[PDB]
Order: C-alpha cells, then structure tokens, then sequence
C-alpha cells in the first residue's frame, strides 16, 4: 500500500560502475566473470 | 534502479547483468616500403685515316 510505503533514501544512484566490483575473476585467463556479489543490496540504508 | 551515465534502466527478468564494462582499444599501424634502381651503360669507338 502507498499508505504503508516509506522513503528508504533521498537518491537511487550508485557510484557509476559499482557493478564491476561484485564480478567474479578468472585468475588464469586473467578476465572478469559474471555477477557474484550483489553490489546493490542497499539494505534499507541511506549511506551516502 | 540501474544507471548508466545519468540515464535509468529496467533489467529484463531473463538477464543476469547488463553493465557498461566500459573498455576501449585502438590499434594502428602504418607501413611504407620503397625501392629504387637505375642503370646506365655506354660504349664509344672511333677510327680515322
């Protein structure tokens, strides 16, 4: 319900490629690998 | 909420990640080869009486 909903934070924007920080890594080809850590579990927090 | 530059996007349920991964390469080569040759050969012979 819109009566039950509340603001979690003032903004929705992350640092511009925070996504790449949660990728996996293949040491032996040297390349990055697909999404391992959820980079954006805001966790109901307004850490700005 | 997902962002690229300042534009905001919706991710299809089927897709794990769409992310800029923003990488660029340029590779350039220029080559020249040149070769030149010039040959000149002559004869002269004379007699008188």
């Amino acid at each position: 319900e819109d009566s039950e909903r509340r603001p979690s934070c003032d903004i929705d924007k992350p640092p511009p490629n925070i996504e790449l920080t949660g990728n996996g890594y293949n040491e032996l080809t040297g390349q990055f690998r697909n999404r391992v850590i959820n980079t954006k579990s805001f966790g109901g927090q307004c850490r700005k | 909420p997902h962002y690229i530059l300042n534009t905001r996007f919706r991710k299809p349920y089927n897709v794990e990640s769409y992310t800029p991964q923003t990488q660029g390469k340029y590779e350039f080569i220029l080559k020249e080869y040149e070769s030149y040759s010039d040959f000149e050969r002559n004869v002269t012979e004379k007699m008188a009486s």
